[PDB]
């Protein structure tokens, strides 16, 4: 597990990294298709009569 | 708007507007009586006016004339708009309280001729969802425009 994994022995002390990711976030991402889903709103209040 | 042309008295006794084979004569007014009081009919006659409706004038006239470029995605925007979402509820509510008597009434007094006699101008389906489709035309096209400005700029 030194060789297929990290673990590299320092000081009397083996090394693990942070494997958290940063999280890329906008949350204003589905505003194309929230004006999507509105149109066939009306799309189907009109025009299916 | 109207035109007229005078007759002579050389046919004073026989018919005057002296028209023939055609059938676009019982068109454009018949003779009306606040008209036909005087002159008409044994003195003129009355003529038949369409327009010379053109193009190159039309559209130029008709886009010119009604036009607003920034106003269909302004907003009216919010304190404006939830106060009104606010009110029309408050009373359809009621509404639909005067839905439910109508429903649990449910009696055989002739159907037909106990709804004549509970004339009101009033519930049963004329004051139901016109104002929901209100309600649904305003907020439509107020978060429409909300997404779209979200999406163009920026």
């Amino acid at each position: 597990y030194a060789k297929k994994r990290g673990w590299v022995l320092g000081p009397n002390n083996y090394y693990s990294f942070a494997s958290q990711q940063q999280k890329p976030e906008d949350t204003t991402i589905p505003s194309t298709e929230l004006a999507k889903q509105v149109i066939e709103y009306a799309r189907q209040l009109e025009m299916i009569v | 708007i109207d035109a007229f042309r005078l007759i002579n008295a050389n046919m004073m006794v026989l018919g005057h507007e002296p028209r023939q084979t055609t059938s676009n004569l019982g068109h454009l007014n018949k003779p009306s009586i606040q008209a036909l009081i005087h002159g008409l009919n044994r003195h003129y006659y009355s003529i038949t006016i369409n327009y010379r409706k053109n193009e190159l004038e039309q559209k130029m006239l008709l886009n010119l004339h009604k036009k607003s470029w920034m106003e269909g995605l302004t907003l009216q925007d919010y304190s404006e708009h939830c106060k009104h979402n606010e009110s029309v509820v408050k009373e359809m509510l009621e509404l639909a309280k005067n839905y439910n008597k109508a429903v649990e009434e449910e009696d055989k007094m002739t159907p037909e001729q106990l709804a004549i006699k509970n004339v009101g101008k009033q519930d049963p389906k004329r004051h139901l969802e016109e104002h929901v489709d209100v309600l649904m035309t305003s907020n439509i096209v107020q978060c429409l425009a909300a997404m779209l400005d979200t999406v163009v700029f920026k």
